[PDB]
């Protein structure tokens, strides 16, 4: 029961044209930082 | 045995010295003290032979 | 239609 | 393990206060209750040993996702050491404190509506011993002078009457009745008799065994405080003070 | 299981807020656990009480009694349509009276429907330009408010769009048909071994088959008033044409269905009825429902499985069930759903279109997790029950846009094939039943309980009475509305008056979109073959050099005690038109306003009779020729 | 896991406690009634009726002038639950002819399969026999029931009846007149606390195949249930009929309930049944009491206890609140045996839910294991091996309301004259398969132009001899109606041409068995079927030459089973459009050609 | 704004000193309800009134 | 009052 | 039966 999307600025960008917008982009932008991080761990430790 | 018309009724006299009697049946019987209301039919009874 | 009624109209038409 | 090693009211209050509540819950998916399953007790019989499973297991189960289910995972980590899945319930929630849960109206939590009879059927109480009956009285007795059920309280305990027998005496706004108590609430502790390294049929019992066994271990252990030998040691907040008492109380 | 901090934005993510918060438990006897939803499928109390008043219902309006005294009358009037052979309705065969019954009151809820939205249809053209108005500026507000605008702004005679307003105002001739009641005290199973003698073929006559009792105790009827259906209509209309247009065309759709419905008792085999799978333990930690609908009107089926809270349905044909299994092949999926689940079986009949209920389907299954179990079930089982759209408005806006779509020309499900292709299967069904009962029992036998003349609902010669409440200087006004036809070939109009006086003079008028034709006639207790048609491929008919889509035919009469109209198609089994879309209904226009005219038969004269024309007549006074 | 919404959703709820759920239905059953039966229609026919009744000559002491108000509405509470009752009759014989066509398959079905419930196996079973109804729920035996089958509402009946008319030591024609018009007080409010209660051979056949294992322990079990239901329905006639004002059940619960200590006290009072029922909720403990309704010489209203289930406390103090019973005295004692086995694995809400939903509405709980419980308690208290002796109490409540009836009357007869009590307190009234009734017979079946009308002769709880007669109204001012009564040997065919006017078809004598002699053979039933063109009513009359004719012992199971007659026989019809004057006669089946009954070939 | 003065009885609640009703209880069962609310009491009471 | 029941009337009146 | 139904049943009898 979610949606997909094909990148990070669409998915960023749609919830911010969503109701109560600005409190979902906060909690996105968080999940930037931790996507982030994911991306430098696992390419340092494949699994 | 009962060979009657209709249903009978057994009085059974345990005396007054013994503890504890306990009653058990082929098939569930009915049983209850000298004037009182009878229950449904069970298998078994506990009495107390001065009641 | 009532048994009465019934009565009542075939006594009224016959007569 | 370690709430079940409080032997008095104002341990098991102590701890209460300290602990927050995401101990009384379990992020472990576990089963359901209320069924009947065959588990395998090999040291006894070769076939599989009947058995229902319950709330007051020592195993984490699965929760339904309301107050009725926070108050009775609460209660299950009391009186058998672990607690239920419901998850999402907030951080804001899951930081305050058991007691605060319990026995504060500034948490949010609304338990006006929650009735002793179903919660102590649901938490079997027909297969409680007497410390764990008194564990749960206790947290009946906090609830209800939370939400000002205090007649509904005695209402209750007047109708069961072994209830009535072993029920704590201590009003929950006063320290003074703490102190006094001298009920017993341990589960587990240094055995007279001789335990030994062996199964138990039931369930409960088994779990139960492994709690003992456990303190043993944990009691012997470098994690105990020996206040015998190294009592200078312990920090002066955490020391034990006769003037010490409860926040609020 | 969840608190929110005070002074803190109001604002939550989901549109959809549940009654009980996200802690999941309300409560008891507060405000919102009394507004809450009730189960009336899975509460044995609501379902057996429901069962009851609606029993009354049907009771009060139709009476078994009056049915059976009615009989004989029947028979005569349908003998006096002199009808070739094979053709003819045998009301003294106990099953061909069955299927009357059942025809004669489904035929009229529908006649009555389709009455209604023309007059609908009336008084939004009429107000044209304040309709556009509303349905232009105003676009954030829920349907049920844009729909309650437009029936204040409109002459609607029925303002109030609540279920409760509904049930307020409406007429004896649309409650649905209760099947049990049909059946009550019906002799079943006559045996007559190798007996071809004449009394033995009169006994068998006069009962019934096992068959057909399990079809009407398994029957009820749904009938969609046209306050109903505007809410789906006006939720993304911008015109009144376009608003138009999508009335016309749900209610195609629901015309064709009901003729489908009719078609499957007519057929000779059991019809399935729907039912509800609970756990056996009511005190389940684990709880889980399962919904299957047969809708009796329709060609497909839902089956609905809530585990949890998560909820999954299956879209599945009604035809082509040759296997042992009750389900045909699926034709839109939205999840797995488990039919072997065992547990209680509880029996229920839906007042709800198979498109209605897929469509609260869908909404439910993009709130599954904003609203609690109780909500979603109560909430389904309310509209499938009951036919009651949810307190939440919420939800009940994404109902009726799901319910457009499955409408709409961009529909995932293409009605047509469906429809086109459950005609194929039933008519192949009774045939194969009539070849396998020839081969059993005798020709005489056969024809006896399973009838060739019936077929479809209008495709049978049925007859329609009818209720007047309008009397102009003691001429009372009975109306009627010719077509629409979803069949085409020749086809002619009774009318059969009963009054208490010997002799008397009625007449009876037809208005198209020109004028009238005044027919007057003074015959009683015998149809008059008051008007005879022909009807296109497309559905038209060019009545007196105008094409014509339907037709308004009044019948007045004094001192009457019932006026009835009949309908007969000269060849069985006419072929049917394809069912019109929303391009179809916008691309041509007809004018209904001139159905409101009616003329006074206490003035007219003897020039008055015949075709005339409106530019004859002067401004009112539509009964005398001089302008 | 579940949020807990859908359980509390789908809990049982307190429909006599909650006065909104009392208002509810009590106004259901009320229009119910008055559809089936109105009162502008029973007042109208009211001259119609009389003059059917004294056309049949009855010897002076054993007529009825329904001129009186009180012969009138004893008479329409008598057809009421008359027509009722006897539709029920035709039913369950439907259903054992079917039972004994597909006897193979019953036995196989009653062996092969007993791990399942009660209701499943009843299914399996009907839908074996194809019957004509089909479902075992509630909502299905609502939805397929006849229109005289309603149970008959009390204060509908009594509604606008003239009460306490006063005449002062006037003997004059005119003071008579109009002292016969009016109604006593008593009447009035035995009317406001009665309603009947008629179970359906769908209800029964559940307790009747759950522990069956033979098509003959069913078909018998059955038969034995539905003597002890007729038995009982005689008795409710006959309180209404002396001079006694009858008790009527209540609940009793606290002034002001506590949350956690509230008290539920039941005492139920069948006004068809020999026995009551008091049922007491204190905690999780259920205690019932069976009394008899008889004797109570003192004020208090419960006579003797036999049967006890522990201490029912009834002088408790509370709330009181007044209703009627939907369901027998069995199967009230079914429930409350299953509850008490059952109190501990369910809740307080489940215990009060579950007792006031089948007492008030006939809602069968939805527990399986409550359910399979209830069906063999109800067996047991039905067969021969019953905890309470049946036979012994409706004998002994039979002797208590004939002396009530005597003194009732004699205390009158001292106060007024022997016509004013008279017409008080009849003597023509005494039972309701004694009295001389009417059944208001209705057709659904038309052969050739004739429509049929059934009737079930017998069965009999009385001995003596009885008479039989057809009243038919026909639009016609000319027509032949015929009428055909069936046996096991043959059937017998009479032509009459008469109208308007009843006419004695049938003599028939029964012995103390309730088995009579018809040509030869013994049987325990007959069918009537009346063949009329176009008709408006037919009535059938039925009359025992002396009045109060003494009774019949009730059959018990081993009755049943020792003696087997066919009923296959009353299924088929004859076509009275095809007859001849050969064919108008007593003739035997051997004699007719298979299929056709109406020649004689 | 208006002071009556009438003596009135004092009443006792089904709910309690917590003003809120225990869950499953018998009191809870007796309690009264929402008629105009909810729909599903609302449009029935419609129906009934109409039979009637 | 049913058709039935007015036709059989009427007839019964005029003949 | 009605009271317009019932006066027009008595004028065709005795008319």
């Amino acid at each position: 029961n979610v949606n997909y999307y094909s990148s990070f600025d669409e998915f960023i960008i749609s919830q911010y044209h969503a109701q109560d917008g600005i409190n979902r982009v906060s909690t996105c932008v968080i999940l930037g930082l931790a996507l982030q991080a994911y991306d430098q761990m696992r390419r340092a430790l494949p699994v | 045995l009962n060979t009657g018309a209709g249903a009978a009724n057994i009085t059974f006299n345990f005396g007054q010295i013994a503890e504890t009697v306990i009653l058990k049946g082929s098939v569930p019987f009915q049983l209850a003290r000298l004037n009182q209301p009878m229950p449904a039919a069970r298998f078994t009874y506990k009495l107390r032979p001065l009641d | 239609l009532s048994e009465t009624e019934l009565r009542a109209l075939k006594k009224l038409s016959t007569t | 393990m370690d709430v079940l090693s409080k032997g008095s009211l104002k341990e098991l209050l102590a701890h209460l206060e300290k602990t927050p509540l995401e101990e009384a819950i379990s992020y472990r998916i576990g089963t359901v209750p209320y069924q009947n399953v065959l588990i395998s007790r090999n040291e006894y019989y070769n076939q599989l040993y009947p058995d229902t499973t319950s709330l007051i297991d020592g195993v984490s189960r699965e929760g339904q996702r309301n107050v009725n289910g926070l108050i009775m995972s609460i209660i299950s980590y009391v009186v058998s050491g672990s607690g239920h899945y419901i998850p999402n319930i907030g951080f804001m929630l899951l930081r305050r404190s058991i007691l605060d849960i319990l026995t504060k109206h500034d948490t949010g939590l609304v338990t006006n509506n929650l009735n002793y009879g179903i919660i102590a059927r649901n938490l079997t109480v027909s297969k409680m011993n007497c410390e764990q009956r008194k564990r749960m009285l206790i947290c009946f007795k906090l609830l209800a002078y939370k939400d000002g059920n205090q007649n509904d309280y005695e209402i209750y305990l007047n109708q069961n009457i072994p209830l009535k027998q072993i029920a704590p005496n201590f009003i929950p706004g006063d320290m003074r009745t703490v102190i006094h108590n001298q009920d017993q609430l341990a589960i587990v502790g240094i055995p007279a008799y001789r335990l030994t390294q062996s199964t138990e049929l039931s369930i409960r019992d088994d779990n139960a065994k492994s709690y003992k066994l456990g303190y043993v271990d944990w009691y012997n252990s470098n994690s105990f405080l020996r206040e015998r030998s190294e009592f200078n040691l312990i920090r002066l907040k955490d020391r034990d003070t006769k003037y010490g008492k409860l926040n609020g109380w | 299981a969840w608190v929110t901090q005070a002074y803190s934005s109001g604002l939550s993510q989901n549109s959809i807020i549940s009654l009980t918060g996200n802690d999941r438990t309300v409560a008891d006897g507060t405000f919102n656990s009394m507004i809450m939803p009730r189960a009336v499928i899975a509460n044995e109390r609501e379902h057996f009480m429901k069962t009851r008043i609606d029993k009354i219902e049907h009771d009060l309006n139709r009476s078994a009694k009056q049915e059976m005294m009615d009989r004989q009358s029947l028979a005569e009037d349908y003998n006096a349509l002199n009808l070739a052979v094979g053709q003819e309705i045998k009301l003294d065969i106990a099953t061909q009276h069955q299927l009357n019954r059942l025809g004669s009151a489904m035929y009229k809820a529908d006649h009555e429907r389709e009455t209604e939205l023309t007059d609908l249809i009336n008084r939004i053209r009429e107000n044209e330009v304040t309709v556009n108005g509303i349905l232009e500026n105003q676009k954030a507000i829920t349907a049920a408010e844009r729909a309650d605008l437009l029936l204040e702004v409109v002459a609607s005679t029925a303002k109030s769009v609540s279920a409760a307003g509904r049930a307020a105002a409406d007429g004896s001739g649309v409650v649905p048909v209760f099947g049990p009641s049909v059946a009550n005290g019906i002799k079943v199973g006559i045996d007559i071994a190798d007996s071809v003698a004449e009394a033995a073929i009169a006994v068998k006559e006069s009962g019934i088959i096992t068959q057909l009792n399990d079809v009407y105790h398994a029957f009820q009827s749904v009938h969609v008033a046209p306050n109903d259906v505007i809410k789906p209509a006006a939720v993304v209309a911008g015109t009144s044409t376009e608003l138009i247009g999508n009335l016309q065309a749900i209610y195609s759709r629901l015309r064709s269905h009901s003729d489908i419905g009719f078609k499957k008792a007519t057929v000779g085999d059991v019809i399935p009825n729907s039912y509800m799978i609970k756990p056996v333990n009511s005190t389940e930690y684990a709880s889980w429902q399962l919904y299957v609908i047969h809708p009796v009107q329709g060609s497909l089926g839902l089956v609905v499985q809530l585990m949890g809270d998560a909820l999954t349905y299956n879209v599945f044909a009604q035809y082509g069930n040759t296997s042992a299994s009750e389900f045909g092949k699926t034709v839109l999926t939205g999840g797995a759903t488990n039919t072997a689940l065992e547990g209680t079986k509880v029996k229920f009949q839906t007042k709800v279109t198979a498109q209605q209920a897929l469509a609260l389907t869908m909404a439910l299954k993009d709130a599954a997790s904003m609203l609690s179990q109780g909500e979603l079930i109560g909430y389904f089982e309310q509209y499938i029950n009951l036919a009651l759209e949810p307190d939440n408005l919420s939800l009940q806006d994404n109902m009726h846009k799901y319910h457009h779509l499955l409408t709409s020309q961009n529909s995932p499900i293409d009605w047509n094939y469906h429809d086109e292709e459950m005609h194929k299967w039933l008519d192949s069904r009774k045939t194969t039943n009539y070849d396998a009962m020839q081969k059993k029992d005798g020709t005489v036998i056969a024809d006896i309980h399973i009838p060739k003349v019936f077929n479809d609902l209008r495709n049978t010669t049925l007859h329609c009475k009818l209720e007047g409440k309008q009397t102009i200087a003691g001429y009372t006004v009975y109306e009627y509305l010719i077509g629409p036809w979803a069949h085409y070939g020749d086809i002619d109009y009774s009318v059969v008056v009963d009054t208490l006086n010997e002799e008397t003079k009625w007449y009876c008028e037809v208005i198209g979109i020109d004028g009238h034709l005044l027919i007057e006639k003074s015959v009683q207790h015998k149809p008059e073959k008051i008007l005879e048609l022909t009807v296109n491929d497309s559905g038209v008919t060019s009545f007196n050099g105008r094409n014509h889509d339907r037709l308004k035919l009044k019948v007045y009469v004094k001192d009457s005690l019932s006026v009835k109209v009949f309908r007969n198609w000269i060849g069985i089994n006419a072929p049917r038109v394809k069912t019109k879309m929303f391009n179809d209904h916008i691309g041509v226009k007809y004018d209904y306003s001139h159905f409101d005219k009616n003329i006074s038969p206490a003035h007219l004269t003897l020039t008055d009779l015949g075709w005339h024309t409106w530019d004859q007549y002067n401004a009112g006074n539509w009964t005398n020729i001089k302008p």
